[PDB]
């Protein structure tokens, strides 16, 4: 359904990729509109002084591509004055960027020429045509990749950006299983930066990292294709296809898993009590919804009754969607008042929605939970199971309970 | 192509879209890309609104293009019409959508739609949300407000407040409560608590009461030239503003000025003694220029503060804010930059700031107390409690705002010398 | 005896000198020695009253002593008659009075003074402030109050507002506004904005309304008894109870119960996902029995919040202390010693803690966000601005106020998450 | 000249005290009321767990004068228990434990018996029945002098309890000047006592330390008489007094306090604008009224209409009462209303009054400023004479900047 869409553009990627890359400066070329939204978005780490910013694009930016890319030189380099610290500058492309044509591929191969060793100047299009929500960080991940220098070596190779706890717990499992040395494309610093070739088979961590997944493809790497780690089973049999691929035994695998896995599933079935024989609505928001209701569906109880994903990437998701039931309504575009329409006759007991649609549907009566919240906190592995089973668990429905 | 983190206004678009969404019946089709829907989480969350704005948003993409980008227009205003069935629709482009060679107005009029349409050329790079308020609202009121007939009493509109505003609700209430009291109905509260019915009604008012000139000049100097309708100069924030706001408006009215002071607190809590130490401590001010220019009155001629810093972001009021600046030996700062922000801030090293929420954030880092007395907030400067910062009410709204921070700051370096 | 440092309450002199102070022309000579005009600061710091405490003081000293004492309370009545010429006398004794051997009430009638006179019995070792503010309301009313003729229309009394008290001022308007909505005009407010003239027309009301049983439970039920006025059980605090008092009201009046729930926004503001985050947030909750009660009621029936702790320091409330914890599932911490409060915190790592002004003293060195919901506060904590914490807007006031230490708490977290 | 005396008992004076010796903890034995007093009137202090206590009076314990003491007795020993960095305990006296006749003499010398040497129990009264705010000090001070050790070393006493920044400039200006040694009766801790003797000759420097003054002469030391230091006069008079008796000649006092004169004098006509030619009243809260209405008629210019101060003693302030000029009538008998009935009919442009007669002396349209900041706040000496003069001027240019 081609109408209204109620999803993010992707420069809000930018917002949760800072906070893992210490070492890239975002600038997003761009339009009072994009600064906004960035800055609205970010809410409190626009007052943390982060590291995006916007060069607004002026009336007299608009005409002459020269012109404009002169000004940007200016700007980058006065920004490297302000900031020699950074060795990652991201060209990021808006959408009024992207109408003027106003190339940045080109643009970061002339800083790159300026000041390359000094900084590397990435680029990737983060904009509402093009690009939405966290199709940002995979875009992004997708320009760092052709970049990334050549291996020979096969390792463990893990995609996406992730909290530190999250990331650190993820590597503990997969060197207590014994094999594969573990590696971040999303690498803090430039310089810890991975090497990508034939032989490292790469694991993905977050859904929604289509086109970074098709980039280590041209780069030779093949895919492991596994459920997410979105609760104790996801992320038991995303470890399980790992350990799988590096031929670690069932018995030491499970004897190893066994405390976290048992972790977790307590954790769960604590936060999920009110969760059990519910109905859960997902609109379109994050590209999370498959593994979001697989997790609910399976440890929570919780039956979906439809599931809105932005982009579908089925390649991926195969073993995710197989994990899921077949009573999920899979749909993919976008029409904000089909979809309304679809969350007000279903009556669903919580509605994962974004968060320009939440309060309008708690006024309605519908429970609601904004989906941009799972990819700021952590909801990754067992560790954070607990914590995505109550996020869950009372985004009312413990409240409603509670109030009514 | 300067670096912009935060900005003080956001586009145009989003000043109509408050508007918009202070209205019933009035419904924001806006041409913009997929992912420019950011602005309703600011109403739906900032401000804790119930419903949806009322903005419908085209949502192109790089496939829709030319002859696609038009229809998808061309559905958007026609599905409004159809699904949300407003007394009026106001048509728009986002910045993006400006770029794009799609005339917005031309459009509108061959849906030939029954209800009035008004289409609202807001320049996205040149001009900001304060004007992207005003512009659209005196585009309404010249659509919809005509010439009637005067209402049999004395009634008042109250132009100005728009949602994401700073306090308006409870400043609407606390000027009703004044104007009441001295005798003065309300005719329309626009566009807040307005209506297309309302913005018709908006002529029979016998005068104008513009609370906030950002967003309500416009239409009040149309409104002074098309409807006949003179407009209140002063903004009744603080004790001596409120008692010329109530001159001006029994000038206007012919009522007796009849001002409610029971209530009133501000003057006594100021003049006590555990005020005293309120005196000669400087204030640096920023904000919106009404607000700021408001204030600083407040701070000098009422709670004993010296002003060393006086500026505001909306260059539009640039002539009234220096003006006010003049009158307490001071430059005004006229920047949209928060850095030029933190550097007077800086360079003054005041006691107290009163400003927007990153002036807020620059006390706290610099460790200057710190209140919010202007148009960009957060979630938590939209108050449940009733916080007026204008009329008696406000007055004391205002003291206890302004005076907690130095009262945490003094408490605090009592209990560390204690402690 | 115990090394008391922190007192919840003062001595019950300072409650019968809140219930003076309260009413006009009603005047406390109190027997006390030299230096025990102490409590006067209370009243023009603390409440930032223009006027001085009605109150007359002997201030005996050690050679007044034994014959001179007498003489002394006796010149000190008299002369407080011919200067401040008041309407009732009440006389009373401090602890260095009550060790002595006068008889205040004898030398008072001795002195035959034109307006009534009050005696005062308030053991001052054995009992405290809230006794000796109930204890003064009720021979006030018993001296004054006597059987009336019903006014015509409905009519209630608002009963229990002394001076000195938390938000009793704002809580008196909003519940006038409540009854005023509903149809029922208030008789007469007692003990503040009272006069003997006003206690002589306590009888014409049909119904008492007992605001605050800690200061007024005495007279309720008295004028239950001889002026045949039932008086309400429900504190009009949080909207819940705010609703079943106004279902109580209306019983009691005769009047069909109505409620202007227009401004109340503190149900949409929990619902709201901005408020999510509060769900299961340990509170701890100390203070005068009434305030925490109610406070309990707020914060688990309407803000998400689980109660894990709760107490009081009145032991004349502590039977509906214990009971209503029993509600919470817990036993109620009744206690006068603010060690026991916070070895009570420490034990259980409250993540709010809603209490007095010791209480919100008691957050800040173990780092727990805090409010202030309860009597014993500072000059700060009385507002200039209207805070009542009865009815709708006073739910307003008890959300925002509840959630201001939380917000900040949240965003300090997130600025030092984001450094 | 009797009647209501709006002051506060000397059991104020405790939370000075406490501030400035820090291993002495002050247990009231008075009842609810003097414990109330104590909390209102240390305002934040009792937040942040002061060395002062009350031990509030039941009724079993007026009836029983033996279980009176008995639980007294167990309250100390709980007390140094829970506190064993107190070395030295002020058992201070209050109207309801004069009036049992709990004599608080004999239970400090029982509790110096068995908790000897470790704390030292020292009584004095701060009832208001026999004494008044700063008579609290006093007493406590007239308290601690007859325990003092004898000395045979000629040693200057700066006897009164000063904030650290103020004394501390009180004794590098004198160090300057070239005197021998300085110690102060008020001191910090127990161990730094110091000694009286018949060569001993001490200073003073608040004007409410009378009893002080007479213990101290009763165990030989001799006064140095001088104006109290308020101010740039005042500081310099104190120092040449001070220095009349050591020795110190005009060419090195004027060679060590010229340069802190002449900024002094500066500071103070710079924050005594509006103070010059104005009528300031004084009512008996302190008894810094007179050493200080010295200081605003000399510096700020002011014109004293009446000096009320709780009781006169004039052989301390007989200096500073000199320097006063002859206009000001000045008044020892307190009768609040009388007082008040005095204030109105002189209409002053300043009031310097108790806290509980400002606020409504200012809805009356007087301005006023309260005098029990004087006590706390710093005030003395040369660093402070700016602040001291702005202090009394933030209430008038307040009032007419709110007008
Ligand atoms: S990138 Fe496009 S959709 Fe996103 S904020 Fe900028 S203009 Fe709007
Ligand atoms: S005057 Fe006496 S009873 Fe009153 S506080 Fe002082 S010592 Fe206690
Ligand atoms: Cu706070
Ligand atoms: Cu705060």
């Amino acid at each position: 359904e081609r109408g209204q869409r109620e999803v993010f553009c992707g420069l809000t990627g930018i917002i949760w990729l800072h906070r893992k890359m210490q070492d890239a400066f975002f600038l997003v070329v761009g339009s009072r509109t994009c600064a906004h939204l960035l800055q609205s978005a970010a809410g409190v780490m626009i007052f943390a002084e982060p590291r995006f910013g916007t060069a607004v694009l002026e009336e007299k930016d608009l005409a002459g591509l020269a012109d404009a890319n002169a000004e940007l030189d200016r700007e980058v380099d006065r920004l490297l004055a302000r900031r020699p610290d950074i060795r990652q500058l991201f060209l990021v492309g808006s959408c009024p960027s992207e109408v003027i044509k106003l190339d940045l591929h080109r643009a970061a191969e002339r800083l790159s020429a300026h000041h390359g060793p000094a900084v590397r100047v990435y680029n990737f299009s983060g904009s509402g045509i093009e690009t939405t929500f966290t199709q940002g960080e995979d875009a992004c991940l997708a320009s760092i990749v052709p970049t990334l220098p050549a291996t020979e070596a096969r390792e463990l190779l893990l995609v996406g950006a992730l909290p530190d706890v999250v990331e650190d717990q993820a590597v503990s499992l997969l060197t207590q299983l014994g094999i594969g040395p573990v590696r971040c494309l999303p690498a803090h610093h430039a310089a810890e930066a991975p090497g990508v070739g034939p032989n490292t088979v790469f694991a993905l961590v977050q859904p929604f990292l289509g086109d970074t997944h098709g980039a280590l493809t041209r780069r030779g790497a093949r895919h492991i294709a596994a459920p997410f780690p979105f609760g104790e089973e996801g992320t038991t049999l995303w470890l399980k296809a790992i350990a799988d691929e590096f031929g670690v035994s069932a018995e030491t695998f499970e004897a190893v898993t066994a405390a976290p896995r048992a972790r977790a599933r307590k954790a769960v079935a604590a936060a999920s009590e009110g969760l059990r024989g519910k109905s859960v609505f997902f609109l379109p928001d994050s590209q999370l919804e498959p593994s979001l209701a697989r997790f609910l569906t399976r440890e929570c109880g919780m039956s979906a009754v439809e599931v809105g994903t932005p982009f579908l990437h089925r390649g991926i998701l195969g073993p995710d969607l197989d994990l899921l039931a077949e009573g999920p309504v899979l749909s993919e575009g976008q029409d904000v008042e089909r979809q309304l329409d679809r969350v007000r006759a279903a009556r669903p007991d919580l509605t994962v929605c974004g968060l320009g649609l939440a309060n309008p549907l708690e006024a309605e009566g519908f429970t609601t939970k904004w989906a941009i919240e799972l990819v700021f906190t952590p909801v990754h592995f067992y560790e954070q199971a607990g914590d995505l089973a109550g996020l869950f668990s009372r985004p009312v429905r413990r409240r409603a309970i509670l109030r009514r | 192509m300067k670096l912009t983190l935060w900005t003080y206004e956001g586009p145009p678009h989003v000043g109509a879209m408050r508007v918009a969404t202070g209205m019933t019946g009035m419904h924001y089709v806006l041409h913009a890309p997929q992912g420019d829907t950011y602005a309703d989480l600011l109403f739906t969350m900032i401000e804790r609104r119930g419903k949806r704005p009322p903005v419908s948003y085209t949502t192109f993409q790089a496939r829709d293009l030319g002859s696609d980008t038009a229809e998808l227009f061309q559905s958007a205003c026609r599905d409004a019409y159809e699904r949300f069935q407003p007394q009026a629709i106001m048509v728009g482009s986002s910045c993006t959508a400006e770029l794009i060679q799609d005339d917005t107005g031309g459009l509108a009029d061959a849906l030939s739609l029954p209800v009035p349409v008004v289409h609202l050329e807001l320049p996205s790079y040149q001009r900001k949300e304060n004007f992207g308020a005003d512009e659209s609202f005196l585009q309404i009121c010249r659509k919809l407000a005509r010439p009637m007939e005067r209402t049999e009493k004395v009634s008042c509109n109250l132009l100005g407040p728009t949602a994401l505003g700073f306090r308006h609700r409870d400043d609407i209430l606390e000027v009703t409560r004044l104007l009441e009291g001295m005798g003065i109905a309300v005719n329309a509260v626009a566009p807040m608590g307005a209506s297309p019915a309302d913005i018709a009604r908006l002529g029979a008012a016998h005068f104008n009461v513009l609370l906030y000139p950002e967003t309500g000049e416009s239409a009040a100097r149309w409104a002074e030239k098309t409807l006949k309708q003179p407009y209140t100069k002063t903004v009744p924030i603080g004790v001596g503003a409120t008692r010329d706001f109530v001159a001006e408006v029994a000038a206007l009215a012919g009522v007796a000025p009849v001002a409610d002071d029971s209530r009133l607190r501000q003057p006594w809590w100021s003049a006590s003694v555990d005020s005293t130490y309120l005196t000669g401590k400087r204030v640096f001010l920023f904000g919106d220029a009404t607000h700021v220019i408001a204030a600083a009155r407040v701070a000098r001629d009422e709670m004993g503060f010296e002003v060393v810093g006086m500026g505001c972001y909306n260059r539009e009021f640039a002539r009234p804010m220096r003006a006010a600046a003049k009158g307490y030996g001071l430059e005004a700062l006229v920047t949209d930059d928060y850095l030029e922000v933190e550097e007077a801030i800086q360079a003054l090293a005041p006691e107290l700031i009163l400003g927007t929420q990153m002036e807020r954030h620059i006390a706290k880092r610099l460790g200057i107390p710190c209140a919010v007395i202007s148009a960009p907030v957060h979630v938590q400067d939209f108050p449940a409690r009733y916080s007026p910062q204008m009329g008696f009410e406000g007055a004391n709204v205002l003291f206890d705002t302004w005076i907690h921070p130095l009262t945490m700051g003094l408490e605090e370096h009592l209990l560390t010398m204690f402690r």
